């Protein structure tokens, strides 16, 4: 599920009301997180769990779950590049309701989507690293893209 | 006799004049060989050298034919060029697929275009040619040189490292 801030916490626990806040009701068990838990850390276990309890039959969840785990993994770290964030924010939109199998995936980025919305200065602090994805190879001049 | 034919091979290989019958690209490059900054230093009756440099179409054969049959003996050919070894890169229905098709050729030199220092080889080599066989004084067996291939083989593959794209 997807998590709410305290402005949030004044609020019925009805599916709709739950439902228009940008969350679900769920199963109406909810957990408390206090000041001193790191978001990006929380985010990291949750996709942790996620991407270990994939089935494997449709791709963006059993392709797509690890490499949100492994980016917030490097944003914890301090290892981040610049494009995570928005690679985690397409995952989000691209993992939805309907493209993948079944409901595992959705509810996966969920808590991702919205700590990303509630909480983004953490995983803005987790980027310390330029973005590098090649080396340098002796003798081939590299395509400097702008 | 030993030394007045090698006398007569060396007055031969000294002395050779061509008849630069070039067709394309290849006889640009030929015409720029004859510069100042190259230092490479007529007509087909008096002409012993015919240097054919540059595609040999189907229209452009009888001309390159009646041109050789014009010289006199003796008579060798360099081919310039991959359109006048093979037909090149026009493997097409309008060009004659090597000049070697219709006249002997005694000299290949790869390349499109080669540059004129390629030339300069071939002429050396044309020179060796011509001084290890023999011909008779008065009124043909080609010596079977060593390829250029086999013989260059050491120095080419000794070759390890390569200055690099990146730079100048
Ligand atoms: S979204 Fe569902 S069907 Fe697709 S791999 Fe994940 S658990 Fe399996
Ligand atoms: S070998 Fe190449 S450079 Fe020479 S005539 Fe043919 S196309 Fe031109």
């Amino acid at each position: 599920t997807d998590f709410l801030t305290e402005a949030h916490l004044d609020l019925p626990m009805e599916f709709e009301s739950i439902g228009k806040a940008g969350s679900r009701l769920g199963t109406a068990l909810a957990m408390a997180v206090d000041h001193e838990i790191n978001m990006v850390s929380l985010v990291r276990n949750l996709e942790e769990f996620f991407a270990r309890e994939s089935c494997g039959w449709c791709t963006p969840c059993r392709d797509g779950l690890p490499w949100s785990v492994k980016i917030l993994r490097a944003l914890e770290r301090g290892e981040g590049q610049p494009g995570d964030i928005e690679t985690l924010e397409q995952l989000c939109r691209f993992l939805g309701p309907g493209k993948t199998f079944c409901a595992h995936a959705p509810g996966a980025v969920e808590p991702l989507q919205s700590a990303i919305k509630y909480f983004r200065e953490e995983f803005e602090a987790g980027i310390k690293q330029p973005f590098s994805n090649t080396h340098l190879i002796n003798g081939i001049q590299p395509n400097l893209l702008k | 006799m030993g030394k007045l034919n090698d006398m007569v091979n060396w007055g031969r290989k000294n002395s050779i004049w061509p008849y630069n019958f070039g067709l394309s690209c290849c006889y640009v490059e030929m015409v720029t060989s004859f510069t100042a900054v190259h230092d490479v230093a007529a007509s087909p009756r008096q002409a012993d050298l015919m240097v054919v440099a540059g595609t040999c179409f189907t229209k452009m054969a009888p001309v390159i034919q009646r041109l050789y049959d014009q010289m006199l003996e003796p008579k060798w050919v360099i081919s310039m060029g991959a359109c006048a070894n093979s037909g090149g890169m026009y493997d097409i229905y309008s060009v004659v697929q090597g000049v070697d098709k219709f006249i002997p050729v005694d000299v290949y030199i790869p390349g499109c275009p080669p540059r004129p220092e390629a030339y300069m080889q071939a002429l050396m080599l044309l020179q060796e040619s011509i001084g290890k066989e023999r011909r008779p004084l008065s009124w043909v067996y080609r010596a079977n040189m060593q390829s250029e291939r086999e013989r260059k083989r050491g120095e080419r593959i000794a070759v390890t490292n390569l200055r690099t794209p990146d730079e100048i």
